[PDB]
């Protein structure tokens, strides 16, 4: 089945009207015949985004979630480290989650510079060995 | 998955579960019916299934502690007649690595000697000895201690 | 198989989990804290009560150095005496050779040349204990030191250990490193330690206290819980 | 931390020392050694190690060494591991010398070799020597001694020797042509180099790809004598000659 | 601590020893040097190159001589060499308080292998993958001396070690007939550079020392270029 | 079980079952109680043998005035400790001509015992001692473990079922700091009696006792000694 | 392994499997069982309990008068010359096999039979055999 | 898995120490009785061959004057130990100018009994059984390899040891004599003997306040198979 | 390629590679501290970062750059465990060297002690590698500015550009084309450039309290540890 999608851009043939575009788990398997240009065009990633582009991140997290006006964006930013935008968002909901368990509505950032903080560290534990070959 | 080939049965079938990541990642449908996992161990699994829409909650359970040690078979045992003094601490205090289904089998084997001694009704002595009769291990000797 | 064994060979992600084995074994250890002041360093231990077991005050693993310095421990008990006695006797060497008080920041530095040493050598392993080192003096002032079996050797204003550890520290910030002062932040990291570090598992517990600083003139011992009972005389309240 | 070592020393399920066997297969490689008989004298074989013309050869003698003024002894197997035990046994004969001011008879000195060769194999599991030299020289008592070093730590000693798998073929044309005085030095020089003949594959027996050493006994000099490859050259020359002549029975 | 010393590299089935053989495949892949005895002294070149222009030749060496009349050479790691070398410097003074006199060439040759092969023996690790080529002159004539880890060495005019050390030396034997001079022989070692250039005929690329009967001599890479520029 | 290879290595957990496994031998030794009052401590032990008519084996031995001690784990390795108990017996004895509070004492047994603990090829040594011991402060008994761990308690027991007797214990326990030497001894034959499967005795011969106090010196009880402890009781209602 | 195999565990059960089902359950059937290998070391042990128990043969090396009881039988049928002997080749030649001494005579049934000779002879027999030590020796 | 030598067990105890209990079972039987008009004892020589003389085969020793001993299992390592505790009985001479007594053999021997270790060295296979008449009149000692004692009034090890000490609980009783020890006992020997019963077969050992030593003396044990 | 033990200790490959040590060079991510150096004509430059967990980390304890000698310093990287104890190895070198030798230590030689050190520990595998990594700079007469830095492999290399780390790969391959061409060095230049290399990766342009800096002149050859008021007179120099 490989062999195909290699003739198929092999061609004999122009596709450039179709734009392919590839993402994965790791780009290490695919065998030099797709990690030359032609099949694998550019390269392009995602890595750890920045806390400065986590202090963004939360926003659009912050954004559809209503809670009393204290805010410190950057308490969260600078207290909960090193994550992604659904590790944080997922666990900052997670963290509403966890703190309307009081049943209580509205919730200040203290719950979730508590529970963002101490759930992601649970969830950091596994955080393990997620750092793979380009 | 394993990671480098050459070759796993289940790497295709990963794409199942990356299909179940795509459907609760790169698809919005599968929002409802909230779908849990459960293993033996955590070993070693794809890492990367940490989010919302792949597995979120962890919760390492320990080893049974001694208020559901002592609960536990109690709840196990309270199908069955018990010579009302029992102390439930005794194992509690002294159960170690003892699994809460290990529990459920101290009433068993303390019941069955309790079954062969043609006994009403299942008493501490009979209780406690069931105890160290299902583990640890041994016979082997009594001996240079007595 | 089995990178983790020896203590001298690494593993493929470049480090030892002896040490990491270690690590999360003082994890199960209850709570060891300290908090300095400007006028003194606070320390407080919260004692696990299996049954009964015993007599009150015995084997606790609030220890001493010197009269500026003590130990408080964590881990495995009987390899913290171990550490706790070779610090303990290794002031008076400190003591021999010059007569005045051992600094506390190079006085680490011993430790974490006998737990690195011991992290080296594949015949022997590391040890399992952690522990806090904390004083003051008018001519030295407020070090507080926290040192695991990784051998770092490093320090806070305030840190914790065991179970509750980085939920027990954030709400110490609100004690002031300076401003605060330690005969009062007793009771006040009394209030906290025993509102986290949750009971609900274990519901038997007991608490010790101690305390050094400029109010004994740079000598380090119990303050004391029999008089004025400072401990829960607060507490109590605080959770409710 | 007890499986680290490969127990050497420690007995094997085949009821022997299993590293003696690889040992003995050490000094079975590449090694290429012989003896010849002592009548009035006695001389010494080996193969030359260096294919290459390019080296200086300003050593003299490559694969034999002097361990006494009127003995020496032939070695097989690595060439450092055997240069220990050089040095180290012409120490102990210099300790000897050192004793009693005379020479040292090769009986005790080949057996306090052996002691020294059971080192490695009795404790720690320490490697064994890969080691094993002959001997040659003169005593008062027995006149031309010529012994043999074995891994095993017996002393093997004969006045006619073997080293090496390709040296095995010699032994059939040692006792065909056994005799006993009779021999003279230059019928032990053609029986070695129809040994040589037999036994190494190099075409036509180049001379200058095996060594070759005598011995005298001289009063009071006994020399040991490093020979120029001239004599050698018109010996093996002059050798397969007289093989033309013994291919007349056609 | 631990003092084990167990001899665990044991003989293969074969009789010889598998970590040896991996040491000289790290000879094997070591870097190329040769160096040339012809008549008056010696010449030593091999290779330097840096792993990047961070790094200048004007401090770290990788030919640092033995005594002032002997130079050495070397394929393999460097932290290694300097290990020997550190030994070579020590145990020169073990010869020079009984002689009081300057050290033959062969005479380092012998206790440093039989200190190399008794590292074989010796618990811990071996020879590892450092190759020396000792070098020097007395008595008139010069010498050039290579070993190995199991401790082997020969004598010879001119060899070439590291990489492709079978295809320069093929191209020296052609080369070098009868004897040489100490131009010729630097000459022809800017041949076997150019065999694996890389960074032959320039002066920071390389570094050449030069034996002679008067004594070792170390010239800065401003000599090299001074022969070479211009090179042959 | 790779794991498991030396005390060097730790568990998967971050501990050793060389320790668990040294606690074990500890638990399969005789069932032994000593406690202490207010005023005065006494400690109880169980003697055993292999044959009917092979003497039992005595645990409690005397080791200073002020010192009894019970014992259980290897003899070999319990000889060792005793007859290096008496070296630290005549430490102070010699020196300071009196005898040593066995607070600091058992510490440097701990001490004593972490070496074995931390090198490779060196094995912990289960013990069984139950320390009775008198300074000026009044009595102290401290339980034995190869972890060197020590609880200073009014009583304590080690061996098989010693769990048991505690639970009778506490509740009596309590009142039984104010009691006197005489019913404070058969106190511990309350507990050991109780260890003791029901259906033996608990004889004469398979019983030891020993009774110290502050102003008392200890002294090994068996045989015609123990005639005023089992008199004046009755036997357990089945 | 030839073509594809692995790992050891279903190799090793495999064997495992080979004696468990001829332990077996419950099995009589014989098919007497015959079983050998050259190396006792590598097999597991416990394949002897339950069969065969009682034997496993030492093969003893051939000894003087063996090497002579057992080449007579193939020279029987070929015909030696007057000056071949059995003995003083075989009585100087140490630690041979049969096959060997078997295959011994198969050198002179070359050269004999390249010059189409019925009849062995010694001279090249003794000189042949060369080429059989040479193949024991060397090779 | 062989791990240190030195491991414990999960039961537990020690691996190697355990393993040598049960090498025990193999060796000599022997049977010591205790009598107040003194110890006796006796052993099965184990005939290997026709050709085995008498007197060179003994598995009874003796330590001090009054103190015999005896081996099991295992010789060379026990022979040892037994001229090596002489010498701490004659240490014992030195000070205290007396015969050691019976009981401080324990301290003499089963101290000493494994000092094993892999560094500053194997364990030992062989029990010792420890005649003697003490100040208190006669006692009958018996140790472990591990070096565990205990006191019994009759001790049997090697093969025999559970099957004769289980035949033997039956006919002894505080009111046995000597002579009716001996000649009870060898009912069980001759009973727990292969080959038929003769003088090279076994051999006694007795230790008596009042005649000694003796030991005991050859040509009279003939005696006494007479009277079987 | 691996026989038995093989790939937990240090023997060689087929090619000769080392198992262990090849770890230790993924052990100095441990933390994620990078450390680049820039020495320029008359002075050289340190640059280093730190990680605050919260408000309760030591300012007196922020520093991880060390001191050899009044004239010299050193910074380290990797686990701070095997640091804290070779930095002090270096403290026992250069006090021996003055005592004994009496004169001025290059630098060069202590570098030579380090990569011998390190390389004795790697040769056997019994005891810990120690694969931290030493970088130091270096005032020595005639000879301009000295840097050198000891690389846990065995050997020492240190030059005008040199770093070593993490991200070093990224940074000092701009600084190949960037500093040299003919690119002339002043104070302000050097440091602004270790400021650029550190934008590289990072571009955070955060207050100076977070950087460790050191930087070394040659007017008074004592080395001088950087108050963030110069630094922050620095960071506003170097926006334009
Ligand atoms: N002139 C060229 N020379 C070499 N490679 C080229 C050239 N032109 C295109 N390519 C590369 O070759 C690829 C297609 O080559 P092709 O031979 O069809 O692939 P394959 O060899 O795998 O069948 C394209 O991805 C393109 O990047």
């Amino acid at each position: 089945t490989l062999m195909e999608l290699l003739n198929q851009m092999d061609g004999f043939d122009t596709l450039h009207r179709v734009k392919m575009i590839m993402a994965t788990n790791r780009p290490d398997t695919l065998d030099p015949a797709l990690l030359r240009p032609g099949r694998l065009d550019r390269k392009i990633h995602i890595d750890l985004p920045n806390e400065q582009a986590r202090l963004d991140i939360l926003k659009i997290h912050a954004g559809p979630i209503t809670k009393h006006g204290e805010i410190d964006y950057e308490a969260i930013v600078k207290l909960s480290d090193g994550f992604n935008g659904a590790d944080l968002r997922n666990v900052c909901t997670e963290a509403g989650m966890f703190a309307i368990r009081a049943d209580h509505d509205f919730v200040v950032q203290e719950d979730f510079m508590k529970a963002v903080r101490k759930v992601a560290d649970s969830k950091k534990l596994e955080s393990k060995l997620d750092y793979k070959p380009v | 998955k394993r990671f480098d080939s050459e070759k796993a049965g289940d790497r295709e079938v990963q794409r199942t579960m990356l299909e179940l990541l795509n459907q609760l990642d790169g698809f919005q449908p599968n929002t409802q019916v909230k779908v849990i996992a459960a293993t033996n161990r955590v070993d070693i699994l794809d890492p990367a299934l940490l989010r919302s829409g792949r597995l979120d909650r962890k919760i390492e359970f320990p080893m049974p502690n001694e208020e559901a040690r002592a609960r536990i078979m109690q709840i196990h045992s309270r199908k069955m007649n018990v010579s009302p003094d029992v102390n439930y601490e005794e194992l509690a205090r002294c159960t170690d690595d003892f699994n809460g289904a290990q529990c459920k089998a101290v009433c068993v084997e303390a019941g069955m000697i309790a079954l062969r001694r043609g006994a009403t009704e299942l008493t501490h002595e009979d209780y406690m000895e069931g105890i160290l009769e299902v583990q640890a291990k041994k016979k082997a000797n009594l001996q240079y201690y007595a | 198989t089995g990178y983790d064994l020896s203590a001298s060979t690494f593993s493929p992600d470049g480090r030892v989990f002896q040490v990491e084995y270690a690590m999360k074994a003082v994890e199960n250890s209850s709570t060891a804290i300290g908090i300095r002041c400007k006028d003194g360093v606070v320390f407080g231990v919260e004692k696990l009560v299996l049954s009964k077991l015993y007599e009150e005050g015995s084997n606790k693993r609030l220890f001493n150095v010197d009269r500026h310095v003590g130990m408080a421990v964590a881990g495995l008990l009987a390899d913290a005496r171990s550490l706790a006695d070779i610090a303990r006797e290794e002031a008076s060497n400190f003591r021999s050779n010059f007569g005045y008080n051992i600094p506390l920041k190079h006085l680490a530095d011993r430790v974490a040349m006998y737990v690195h040493a011991y992290t080296l050598y594949s015949a022997v392993r590391p040890f399992g204990c952690s522990f806090m080192l904390g004083s003051y003096s008018v001519n030295d002032g407020a070090q507080l030191y926290m040192i695991d079996p990784s051998g770092v050797s490093y320090g806070y204003w305030g840190c914790a250990i065991g179970k509750a550890r980085q939920a027990a520290k954030t709400e110490i910030e609100k004690l002031q490193m300076k401003e605060m002062t330690c005969r009062d932040i007793v009771k006040e990291v009394a209030k906290i330690i025993y509102i986290v570090h949750d009971e609900v598992k274990d519901k038997a517990f007991e608490l010790e206290l101690s305390w050094v600083g400029e109010l004994t003139n740079g000598r380090h011992e119990i303050v004391p819980k029999d008089i004025r009972e400072e401990a829960e005389k607060y507490a109590k309240e605080s959770l409710k | 931390s007890r499986r680290y070592d490969s127990r050497t020393t420690i007995f094997s399920p085949e009821g022997r020392l299993y590293q003696v066997e690889y040992a003995m297969e050490a000094i079975g490689h590449a090694g290429t050694c012989l003896g010849i008989l002592a009548n009035d004298g006695v001389l010494l074989a080996a193969e030359r190690r260096n294919i290459h013309k390019l080296l200086d050869e300003v050593f003299f003698s490559e694969k034999i060494y002097k361990l006494n003024e009127d003995m020496a002894c032939s070695v097989a197997g690595i060439t450092s591991d055997a240069n220990v035990l050089t040095n180290e046994l012409r120490l102990i004969a210099q300790r000897y010398l050192l004793q009693y001011q005379e020479p040292i008879p090769c009986e005790q000195l080949v057996t306090a070799l052996c002691d020294i060769k059971q080192a490695y194999t009795q404790f720690g599991g320490k490697r064994p020597f890969g080691v094993s030299l002959l001997y040659i020289g003169w005593d008062k008592h027995y006149g031309f001694q010529l012994y043999q070093s074995d891994p095993s730590g017996n002393y093997g000693g004969w006045k006619a020797t073997c080293i090496g798998n390709n040296s095995a073929a010699a032994v059939s044309m040692l006792k065909q042509d056994y005799k006993e005085g009779e021999m003279t030095l230059k019928s032990a020089l053609a029986l070695a180099i129809k040994v040589l003949n037999k036994t190494m594959d190099v075409s036509k027996l180049s001379a200058e790809k095996v060594e070759i050493a005598t011995l005298t006994r001289e009063n009071g000099k006994t020399v040991i004598r490093v020979l120029k490859q001239k004599e050698v050259e018109q010996l093996i020359k002059k050798h397969e000659e007289e093989e033309a002549k013994a291919e007349r029975e056609k | 601590e631990r003092g084990y010393s167990f001899s665990l590299t044991t003989f293969s089935p074969s009789g010889k020893l598998v970590q040896i053989e991996y040491a000289l495949a790290a000879v094997a892949g070591g870097a190329p040097s040769v160096g040339i005895k012809a008549a008056n002294g010696v010449v030593l070149a091999t290779e330097k190159k840096q792993k990047s222009i961070l790094y200048d030749e004007r401090s770290v060496h990788k030919v640092e001589p033995i005594t002032k009349h002997i130079g050495l050479v070397y394929s393999g790691m460097g932290p290694d060499y300097r290990v020997l070398v550190h030994r070579a410097r020590k145990l020169a003074q073990q010869y020079y308080l009984v002689y009081q006199e300057p050290i033959p060439t062969a005479q380092l040759v012998q206790r440093v292998a039989s200190v190399m092969q008794e590292y074989t023996q010796s618990g811990g690790v071996r020879p590892f993958g450092v190759s020396l080529l000792i070098c020097g002159w007395n008595e008139g004539r010069p010498y050039l001396f290579q070993s190995d880890p199991s401790g082997a060495y020969f004598a010879w005019k001119a060899t070439a070690m590291g990489k492709n050390y079978v295809n320069g030396k093929t191209f020296l034997e052609k080369r070098y007939n009868e004897d040489l001079e100490l131009e010729d022989a630097i000459h022809t070692a800017i041949l076997t550079l150019k065999e694996s250039f890389e960074g032959q005929m320039t002066e920071d690329n390389i570094e050449v020392g030069i034996c002679n009967e008067a004594g070792f001599r170390r010239l800065t890479p401003t000599e090299v270029k001074d022969y070479l520029a211009a090179i042959a | 079980n790779q794991y498991d290879n030396d005390v060097t290595v730790w568990s998967p957990q971050g501990r050793i079952h060389q320790i668990e496994y040294a606690m074990e031998a500890v638990k399969q030794g005789s069932a032994t109680v000593g406690l202490k009052s207010k005023t005065h401590a006494v400690l109880v032990a169980l003697k055993r043998a292999q044959s009917e008519l092979a003497a039992h084996q005595k645990k409690i031995l005397h080791v200073d005035n002020h010192i009894g001690i019970s014992i259980a784990g290897l003899t070999a390795d319990a000889r060792l400790l005793c007859n290096f108990m008496r070296q630290e017996c005549l430490d102070s004895r010699f020196v300071f001509d009196r005898p040593l509070p066995v607070s600091r004492l058992v510490s440097l047994i701990g001490s004593k015992t972490q070496i074995p603990t931390q090198r490779y090829g060196r094995r912990p040594y289960g013990v069984g001692l139950l320390i009775a011991g008198y300074d000026d402060m009044g009595p102290h008994i401290f339980q034995t473990c190869p972890s060197a761990n020590y609880f200073d308690c009014r009583a304590m027991s080690i061996g098989a079922r010693s769990q048991s007797a505690r639970t009778y214990l506490e509740r009596h326990m309590s009142e039984f700091m104010e009691c006197n030497l005489n019913e404070l001894v058969k106190h511990g034959l309350r507990a050991l009696r109780e260890t003791l499967p029901a259906e033996q005795d608990l004889t004469t011969k398979n019983v030891s006792i020993g009774i110290v106090g502050k102003d008392l010196e200890f002294t090994i009880y068996d045989d015609d000694d123990v005639s005023p402890f089992l008199e004046g009781l009755e036997e357990r209602p089945q | 392994y030839d073509s594809n195999s692995g790992g050891e565990r279903e190799i090793q059960r495999t064997m495992l499997e080979l004696l468990n089902q001829l332990d077996g359950f419950d099995s009589r059937g014989d098919v007497k069982v015959i079983m050998a290998t050259n190396r006792i070391e590598t097999l597991d042990p416990a394949l002897i309990r339950p069969g065969r128990i009682d034997r496993k043969i030492e093969f003893p090396l051939p000894d003087e008068k063996t090497k002579k009881r057992i080449f007579q039988i193939h020279t029987s049928r070929m015909t030696l010359a007057d000056d071949v002997t059995l003995d003083d080749l075989i009585m100087a030649k140490d630690d041979l096999s049969g096959a060997d001494i078997k295959a011994i005579c198969t050198e002179a049934g070359l050269m004999a039979l390249r010059e189409r000779r019925m009849k062995v002879t010694n001279e090249d027999f003794k000189k042949s055999k060369e080429n059989v030590l040479y193949k024991k020796q060397e090779g | 898995y062989d791990r240190g030598v030195n491991t414990f067990s999960p039961e537990g105890r020690l691996f190697q120490v355990e393993y040598a209990i049960e090498a025990i079972k193999l060796g000599s039987t022997a049977i010591g009785i205790q009598t107040s008009e003194g110890v006796c004892l006796a052993v099965e020589k184990r005939i290997t061959s026709p050709l085995m003389e008498p007197s060179s085969i003994e598995k009874i020793v003796e330590i001090d004057a009054h103190i015999g001993c005896a081996m099991s299992g295992l010789i060379a390592d026990a022979k040892t130990l037994i001229d090596k505790a002489r010498v701490e009985t004659q240490n014992h001479w030195f000070t205290y100018n007396e015969t050691m007594t019976v009981e401080s053999v324990t301290q003499a021997v089963s101290n000493l009994a494994l000092q094993f270790g892999e560094e500053d060295s194997r364990p030992f296979g062989v029990a010792l059984l420890f005649g003697g008449v003490d100040e208190k009149g006669p006692q009958l000692f018996h140790m472990d390899p591990s070096g565990t004692f205990v006191q019994c009034d009759a001790r049997a090890i090697g093969s025999a040891s559970e099957g004769a000490q289980s035949s033997l609980q039956e006919v002894y009783h505080k009111s046995m004599t000597l002579k009716e020890a001996i000649k009870s006992s060898l009912i069980i020997l001759k009973q727990v003997m292969e080959e038929k019963l003769n003088a090279t077969n076994i051999e006694l050992a007795t230790v008596q306040p009042g005649q000694n030593f003796h030991m005991f003396t050859k040509e009279e044990l003939e005696e006494v198979i007479k009277d079987i | 390629s691996s026989a038995g033990f093989d790939r937990h200790i240090t023997i060689f490959s087929p090619e000769g590679r080392l198992y262990q040590v090849e770890y230790a060079f993924k052990a100095i991510n441990q933390g994620g501290l990078t450390s680049v150096a820039v020495r320029g004509k008359d002075c050289a430059v340190i640059v280093t970062q730190k990680k605050v967990p919260d408000k309760l980390l030591d300012s007196s304890t922020v520093t991880h750059l060390f001191k050899i000698t009044e004239n010299i310093g050193c910074v380290m990287t990797g686990m701070t465990a095997d640091s804290r104890s070779q930095v002090q190895r270096a403290r026992y070198e250069a006090a021996n060297w003055k005592y004994k030798y009496g004169y001025e230590i290059p630098v060069d030689m202590l570098c030579k002690r380090i990569a011998d050190i390190s390389q004795v520990y790697t040769q056997n595998a019994e005891m810990r590698p120690l694969g931290c990594c030493m970088i130091l700079i270096g005032i020595d007469e005639e000879q301009g500015p000295q840097v050198y830095k000891c690389d846990p492999a065995g050997y020492y290399c240190g030059f005008k550009a040199t770093a070593a780390g993490v991200k070093q790969t990224e940074s000092t391959s701009f600084l190949e084309k960037k500093v040299k061409k003919k690119f002339d060095w002043t104070f302000e230049q050097t440091v602004e450039t270790a400021i650029t290399c550190l934008s590289t990766v990072l571009s955070i342009d955060f207050k100076p309290s977070e950087i460790e800096v050191g930087v070394v002149t040659v007017e008074n050859p004592k080395f001088r540890i950087l108050t963030e008021a110069e630094i922050d007179a620095h960071l506003v120099a170097l926006a334009e």
